[PDB]
RNA sequence: UUCUAAGGAAGGCAGCAGGCGCGUAAAUUACCCACUUUCGAAUUGAAGAGGUAGUGACGACACAU
RNA sequence: AAACUGCGGACGGCUCAUUAUAACAGUAAUAGUUUCUUUGGUUACAAGGAUAGCUUUGUGAAUGAUAAAGAUAAUACUUGAGACAAUUCAUUCAAGUGAGUUAGGAUGCCACGACAAUUGUAGACAAGUAACCAAUGAGAAUUUCUGAUCUAUCAAUCAGUUGGUAGU
RNA sequence: UGUAAGUUAGCAAGAAAGAGUAGCUCUGGUGAUUAUCGAAUCAGAACUUUAAAGGUUAGGGG
């Protein structure tokens, strides 16, 4: 409703339809996909409940988190 | 020829990048093929490691999947109505991934007649639900539960349904698509 | 003399440069030549070279024109050399049916020096080893049919011998 | 840069030897696949890779008068 | 012997011109790619043409120059029974792993499609072949973190430049 | 797009120098009223030819 601000249609990498209460696939909606990343990191509530679309988000896409892990302070947010 | 290396670019600091080597085959790029609409014309490209890529220069037909009815039917492509990247691609009828196209829903309508006993191309389609080999009445009640989006019906009656190409014709040499549905059809129809 | 009809089929320039059939000019031209049309013989695999050739149109500069034949053209004849070797070729030139033997008609040539009636090595006859070639090589799909293939389902039965047994939430299935 | 019958043609020693030039300044136009090993249709054939020899007061060690 | 076919000449050998975060070293990733060779596996009692060495006619001063015709083979080029495999797309059920709508299964569809129409009479057993998995492979290629000499009589630099979406 | 020496730092400067421009068929940006209505202006893309400011008007430069 508010995330379709581009020229193309925005969909998740894994967009699947949820079953109806009668037990069969309902093609009128899409399951909001969210996964859990690895070494002791919790998935934020916005990644579960939010309606944003991102193909590079580590919680809602197929991008994995590999060995290197660093820490720092935000410099710019432009 | 075309190269895909990053040695010809600039650094993130803006500083120019100097040269230590010449061009190499690992970073070789190839001239794009703009798959137009017309008589079938494909070429075989020997890629790296000897593998073969099917370069579709021109195509007319394609296999399109109706997600709701779980069928896939070959179909002739009529027109390209909306390309989300370049408006030039609309005029030239260039077939690329994510290109909204129009196809004739003849096999889908024919399949619907045989499988169900009713015709989508009928302007009285919803009226024909109320008014009734003979066991097709058991299937008849599926529609009094599940419904189609209106814009799909208009395409069926007008002979041009909207589908989205979901393959890479310049790589696989074929057009594989799917018929647009509820939330996607409304979004792409308002664009047109 | 009386004269027959001849078709020009070759020729060379005054300088020995041949003439290409496709080239439709009179003077000499340089083309990126490979071995497909002939006028260049490659050394390496897939190696082309820019060579000079002559056009297909005959002119005064031509020194030799191939348009000296099988034993003295004028009125003459003599032939032979190198009869067939494939067995299926033997049948066709001697009005031989499929069933009758061919070795009573295979071409033989004599040897005369300081003896021997040599013959080619027949290929694709119905001769003993060649008849049984199946049973020697082409049969004995044992490598894929009797030893393999059934081993899939022979060893697939393991999905119940101890696979489902282990799937019953037990610790470890014994071999027996 | 080279051959040429004057019409045309091939070649790329920062490979092993060797020549010119340059500079204060740097060696044989040798022999063999027997060592190490690579390639090949393969136990065998090639290898200026490799080995042996030639020049060698760049250097290092022992040792005459 | 020569010739067709197969393999190799992408290894080795030489040099240090270019190159100032470029390359290189240690480290880490490839759930972002991947051959060749070698090694484990998995899936008609036999067909069709023409080509060299061969023979014959030759040109040019000449190259590792070349033209015509006549035949002849295949583990060269093709067709064809012998019965799946892997590709794209759409939908769906989901167990190892730190972590995957993941290896995998099912449905529908398109393209592709076999295990030489092969070789040793001798050294039944070899040998050969096409695809598809795994290893070789801590390999190759990209990429992560840290690390380079002098110079401020070099203080501002950058416009595919920095990011996003869709594609190629 | 690019632009020097000199300088009273204001200029030189339209410096110098280079490229584009036609026809046709299209695409997009800039608003008002609450879907309808309206303005000449700018940018871009295929195709065609006799390759485009030059009929007229219209700086030679250092």
């Amino acid at each position: 409703m508010a995330e379709q601000t581009e020229r193309a249609y925005q969909k998740q990498v894994f967009h699947h339809h949820s079953r109806n209460e009668k037990g069969e696939i309902d093609f009128g909606n899409v399951k909001r996909y969210h996964k859990q990343i690895g070494m002791g990191f919790v998935t934020p509530a916005e990644a579960i409940k939010g309606t944003y679309i991102d193909k590079k988000c580590p919680f809602t896409s197929d991008v994995s988190i590999r060995g290197r892990t660093l820490s720092g302070i935000v410099k710019s947010c432009h | 020829g075309i190269t895909r290396d990053s040695r010809h670019k600039r650094r993130a600091t803006g500083g120019k990048k100097n040269s230590m080597q010449k061009k190499k085959k690992n970073t070789m790029g190839r001239q794009p093929a703009n798959t137009r609409l017309g008589a079938i014309r494909v070429h075989d490209v020997r890629c790296r490691y000897g593998i073969i890529k099917r370069r579709a220069l021109r195509l007319e037909n394609g296999n399109f999947s109706w997600a709701s009815q779980s069928i896939t039917k070959g179909t002739k492509i009529l027109n390209v109505v909306y390309n989300a990247s370049d408006n030039d691609f609309v005029r030239t009828n260039t077939l690329v991934k994510g290109a909204i196209i129009e196809i004739d829903p003849a096999p889908f309508r024919l399949w619907f007649l045989k499988f169900y006993g009713k015709d989508i191309a009928s302007t009285d389609y919803y009226k024909s639900l109320e008014s009734a080999q003979k066991k097709y009445a058991k299937k008849l009640e599926v529609l009094k539960n599940m419904k189609f989006d209106e814009a799909l019906l208009e395409g069926f009656q007008s002979g041009r349904v909207l589908a989205c190409i979901s393959s890479r014709p310049g790589q696989t040499g074929s057009v594989e698509g799917y018929i647009l549905e509820g939330k996607e059809l409304d979004f792409y129809s308002k664009k047109i | 003399f009386k004269g027959y009809i001849l078709k020009i089929t070759g020729g060379c320039d005054k300088d020995g440069f041949p003439m290409m059939t496709g080239v439709a000019t009179n003077n000499r031209v340089r083309l990126l030549l490979d071995g497909r049309n002939g006028c260049y013989k490659p050394l390496r695999n897939g190696e082309r070279r820019r060579k000079t050739v002559r056009g297909a149109i005959v002119a005064g500069d031509i020194s030799v024109l191939n348009t000296g034949e099988i034993e003295g053209v004028t009125n003459d004849a003599l032939p032979m050399r190198a009869g067939p070797k494939r067995a299926s070729h033997i049948r066709k030139l001697f009005n031989l049916s499929q069933k009758d033997d061919v070795k009573k008609f295979v071409i033989r040539r004599e040897v005369a020096k300081k003896k021997r009636s040599k013959a080619p090595k027949i290929q694709r006859l119905v001769t003993p080893r060649r008849l049984q070639h199946k049973a020697q090589k082409l049969e004995a799909k044992k490598l894929h049919k009797i030893a393999m293939l059934k081993e899939a389902k022979r060893y697939a039965a393991i999905l119940n011998r101890y696979k489902v047994l282990k799937a019953h939430g037990m610790k470890v299935v014994s071999f027996a």
